[PDB]
């Protein structure tokens, strides 16, 4: 017996065999999945006259629940069942419509931006539809589908209906970004990019994937704003933060210039607190969403108050708990620690030229520093370098989020002439390293706000390193096109973007790649392959940007790059790197060098290694450069537990080095240093600690500091989270 | 707690 | 707790076989000389070989000088101090014999009625239930019942909640929320539920149990009529409150009062079922009392037994087992004494039995089925058709031999209506075993000679009965393979029957993916069961996102239960860790 | 708490002198014609001029349709469930009229006697005393001996 | 927290 409520109201006999036929289709090709197991699990939940939608999400979920490391292909069974449902939900059948027809409807409904129909003719669409392979929807893992369905696919947020499917998202992302190209190359570039993305070679940030092809022109995910030492600037910064967190951008705030408490007055913290409410202005119940990382030098007079800003037990005025902090450090300071000496704390306002030099010129810093320490007309405060470091190290440890920026490494090993366009801060997750100028007022045309235009190569989807050439052309070009496509809430933002056209392209799936070349993080066994891999990335990237400058002109301010001066990443990297790898450079950096000097680069920076969370779940890939905590990863959702097994777990379980089995941090840090050699910006590098690996379960300060030192020694620009296992 | 004595040995 | 022994000195006086033979000899002490030792021999055999289990009072007491063997009673309280007192008095007398109490208390009018309301009286029923216990806290349990729509219901549902004030809480009894179709429909249709004091709405309370159609009329009327004191609540909200207290305490129960009356052996219009016992398997008629000795009250008691489904070689063994079981219980009805006259009347009027099963999971394991997957729906259907048929048959020829029970005429049975005529229809969508026995021959025989007993079957939990036979507890799947108890002799371990050959055949409680399979089996059981079933819902938090069981789920299972005609719902279990 | 009045609406219907004269008239309503108004006059005088006081139930009730005027009772409990019950029942009936209760409970045999003892039963006498009170806490008092 | 929208789909 048993009935079924159809899509609108009609009611038919339960078609048991339609269901079964769908599952058999879904299980096609897979291994170690029982169809009847899924059926027994889901059938027992059916009730007379159950909705048709519910038959679907039941069988979907029944499959999802069987996802395990012993049966990884349940993630594919579930995916395909979910895919099939979403087709019917958007199209009322599995067969998707023709591209043109779909796009037309979509403009009628005002969900796609109608310049798509403006910029392309009917068989320009006709053609693109032949580029499409709707079968690639079958390659997604269940977790990936849940991500697509959650936050990529155009859908009504109220009613909950889904309007597109993943392939259209991809083809249409490509069509918009390349909408400007000459007729000769345009559909040729579109086809090629679509392919790179549909087959997971290139990942793109969530705003870009969910937004481009819709009527929006905001796609920004993170900004950097530098705050001057004035109420005008303080206000301006704050205003710019509001505008940006309102678009859900992640904020990076340099705030170290603000003068100390008692200066000829009430000091930093009240203003930080203000930057915080700003960052929180469009969030949740004022607590959840919109994050920021705020930066200051180590030697700032207020530093001991600043470091404990996230500490639980304090007074209210003592604490600004809902932002992360980046302590800025240079060589001199470390030397004070090792030489067991003092660090002097100065209010910026009281020490002319010191702040500036901190970033741009170490030699001068060392001079101005030693002078001012001596000159005792100048307000100062001395602290024991061990003590000061310990404070910083323990707050970092307890909160997991006091970060470190090596400001010398960010400037001696930068694409920017430190003297013209210093890098004096990072973004929220410490991979972005670009020039910034304070603002007079929200609309000051002379500020610079840096933003992050991001992408990534899936190292696990490339068959070999030379694939990165055409991938690097595709990636750099599409991002460069977006730079012109999107809009800028603040003029200072626009200037950085247009001035220096800065890109941050990185990697996902690194651990998987390492696993399958049979290497590990912890033992040094990867140092060379890493060196080879990142020489390949940086070279192909710079090359792609180079011929784009040939084609379209170097970025307006290309002249403030070391690149313009013929200086390359390979000239200025930290030397000790020689002691840990010895792969030869395999490409002609000298041919490239010369070409750069001649035509310039379209982009001032090309590479940054960001963390990914969403990008990498969608491709079933390990997250950027991170090793996986375990083999199966879990998230909550209001659809049950989403499990995702690591790529090729079947053949690679012993090849992975899961995060916590690394004996310590050195191997990893060496790989990060080696990456840094070629990376224009920085890397979201972590330090991890498992307490159960130390006497009486406590991580000793000695260790915390040795790893900090190791990081610096290998020229590591920033240091992001510190993880501490528990139990 | 820290030993500054081996610390110093380190090369930056 | 079975063997006759000196409680002070600690010496033991008998051994198990004598217990068995002597239990049999007393219960059959009245039979004609011709059949008597023949019946005795046969019963002794059924019990010594664990085919039939019996309640602890019966096993420890019968053959000793006592005449009290009662383990649970139902008392219905009228809306008067006389009745309130009477109820209370009857409770004292019964918990003093360590009976488990079922108290219907929904008739008591609400706070503010032309006065101080329910809770102070409940509290009183509680001290009553606790009057012969421990240090006033341990031993003697009760489940108290009210309709969902009772004006006070939001106070009532939170009666077991930890954080309250003292007057706000009556923490040491369980509660049974009474619910019918209309209310659920309000929940699904996302509408309001109206709360009325019973005293302010003539004929509504009555109809709630006896006639849904009339309830729906009187209900919609009174909601409209706005001279009548009312209170409206959001059906979702109200259900959620009930569902979460049920969840947090594990003991707010549900009685589907329509299912207990449309699918009852009693004509709802003459002898409605308007409450249950302590563990929700007993469903029988009750009348309020004027005074402890009011000869016109009805107190229902539970005369219980069980077939060991694991000891029967096949389903037809149940015929002679059903003769033995029904006869022995019927004989006990006359053997034992009654502290309260209203108790005696129910017993003598309707001679109500509750015979159920133990070892069900083991049986299921060894026929290679499981709870969770539907794989048992048919075998279950077959098994319980067999039980109900053989039971009714045994009672039928006892009526031939000794006369139908005095009030047999208030049964649907007297009207030729059978369990198979009135069961919930959707059951057809989940099983399809054909009936294998001649319900029509039986039907006719019943109409002609009647039944000795008004009710025959109820599925109780067992704890002690089933340990003694090494059997899984009634219809429950085992939590694990070895079960532990404390004792002042060390840890007592017991391994599941035939673990060696059956470990993979069992579906241990927590490996059931969810509750549906189980609920379907309970619904299918209900088809033939005269009374009700102590059915559980279980939840393992570690099986849900962020470890919390969603209200959506809690409510879907509540609904599933109703859909399959489930009469009551007992504990909700929540694994921990 | 003396003057006849509507408890809902809040209106007052009599004044103190009528209360007094009418209390007197009811209590002496049975007397022979010869002495009756002579006794009534005299009592009215004693009460209106505060020589004699009377309990609240009597002052608020007598002359109204009620016939319950009791303010306190004594009940002695025997050592049996029958009596325990009876006592409890009698307590309910009385606290329901807002009588103050005096309960002798010393006869109840001790814990361990050939069983669970006094306290569980006292607790029961307490819920009884509290059965028509407030939120189960306020009003109706008892002293147990 | 509850969705009354699918609830309604149920058949009693």
């Amino acid at each position: 017996n048993l009935l079924v409520t159809k899509r609108d109201g009609s009611t038919e006999r339960i078609n048991l065999d339609k269901i079964h036929r769908v599952l058999d289709w879904a299980a096609e090709g897979l291994h170690n999945v029982s169809i009847s197991q899924v059926e027994l699990r889901s059938h027992i939940q059916f009730y007379d006259g159950i909705k048709t939608s519910d038959i679907h999400e039941t069988i979907i979920k029944a499959a999802a629940d069987l996802i395990s490391r012993d049966a990884p292909d349940y993630q594919y069974l579930a995916a395909r069942l979910a895919i099939f449902h979403l087709r019917k939900k958007a199209y009322g059948q599995f067969e998707p419509p023709a591209l043109y027809d779909h796009v037309v409807k979509m403009v009628e409904m005002g969900k796609y931006d109608n310049h798509l129909l403006e910029d392309y003719t009917e068989e320009e669409f006709k053609q693109m539809d032949t580029f499409i392979d709707h079968d690639r929807d079958m390659t997604f893992s269940y977790a990936a589908v849940k991500q697509l369905e959650g936050k990529y696919l155009v859908q009504n947020r109220v009613t909950g209906e889904i309007y597109e499917s993943a392939q259209f998202l991809y083809i249409l992302v490509a069509a918009c970004l390349f909408s400007n190209y000459p007729r000769e190359t345009r559909l040729q570039y579109v086809k090629r990019f679509y392919d790179a993305v549909s087959t997971f070679k290139i990942s793109l940030p969530t705003p870009i994937m969910s937004g481009v092809r819709t009527p929006t022109r905001q796609f920004s995910s993170c900004v950097l704003i530098e705050c001057g030492d004035s109420l005008d600037s303080i206000n301006a910064t704050s205003s710019a933060i509001v505008k940006y967190v309102s678009q859900r951008a992640g904020i990076g705030i340099n705030a170290g210039r603000i003068r100390a408490l008692g200066s000829p007055h009430t000091g930093c913290i009240p203003f930080y607190k203000h930057f915080q409410t700003a960052v929180k202005s469009c969030s949740q119940g004022g607590v959840r969403g919109g994050a920021a990382t705020l930066f200051y030098p180590m030697w700032h007079l207020e530093v001991e108050s600043l470091l404990v800003l996230k500490n639980n037990r304090g007074v209210e005025g003592n604490r600004v708990r809902h932002m992360d902090y980046g302590v800025q450090i240079n060589k001199l300071m470390y030397t004070r620690l090792l030489k067991g000496e003092d660090i002097t704390l100065f209010s910026p306002s009281d020490v002319p030229g010191l702040y500036d030099a901190f970033f741009a010129d170490q030699e001068e810093f060392e001079r101005l520093y030693t002078k001012y320490e001596k000159d005792d007309s100048i307000r100062k405060q001395r602290v024991k370098a061990v003590e000061l470091f310990s404070l910083m190290m323990q707050e970092r440890a307890s909160t997991g989020r006091i970060y470190i920026q090596n400001v010398d490494h960010c400037n001696t090993h930068s694409p920017f002439d430190p003297a013209i366009a210093p890098v004096r801060q990072s973004n929220l997750c410490l991979e972005i390293a670009l020039p910034t100028k304070p603002l007079n007022d929200v609309n000051d045309e002379n500020g610079e706000i840096a933003l992050c235009t991001l992408s990534a190569f899936n190292l696990g989807a490339i068959n070999n390193l030379d694939e990165l050439e055409e991938l690097a052309i595709l990636a750099v070009r599409a991002l460069d096109a977006l730079l012109d496509y999107q809009d800028y809430p603040i003029p200072a933002a626009k200037r950085g973007a247009m001035g220096r056209r800065t890109l941050g392209i990185g990697v996902i799936n690194f651990a998987y790649y390492l696993a399958k070349h049979g290497k590990r993080y912890s033992d040094g066994s990867a140092n060379n392959l890493t060196h080879k891999t990142f020489e390949a990335i940086q070279y192909y990237l710079l090359k792609a940007s180079n011929e784009l400058a040939k084609e379209q002109g170097a970025c307006p301010w290309f002249n403030e790059t070391t690149y313009a001066k013929g200086i390359l990443p390979i000239d200025t990297y930290k030397k000790d790197l020689d002691t840990i790898a010895n792969e030869p450079l395999h490409y002609d950096w000298e041919a490239l060098r010369e070409s750069i000097k001649t035509h310039g680069l379209r982009n001032s920076t090309l590479s940054a290694l960001m963390p990914s969370e969403t990008s990498s779940q969608i491709s079933n890939a390990t997250n950027g450069i991170e090793p996986p905590r375990g083999y199966v990863s879990i998230k909550a959702s209001k659809d049950g537990i989403l499990r995702q097994v690591v790529p090729d777990y079947e053949h690679l379980h012993d090849a992975y080095e899961l995060l916590w089995e690394m004996p310590g941090n050195d191997g990893y840090l060496q790989l990060v240093g080696i990456m840094q050699k070629f990376i224009d910006q920085s890397i979201s590098a972590n330090t991890n600690y498992d307490p159960s690996r130390f006497p009486s379960g406590k991580v000793p300060m000695q260790q915390l500091l040795k790893d900090l030192l190791t990081a610096y020694k290998f020229g590591v620009k920033t240091l992001y989270f510190q993880n501490t296992r528990d139990g | 707690e820290v030993d500054t004595d081996d610390l110093s040995n380190f090369q930056l």
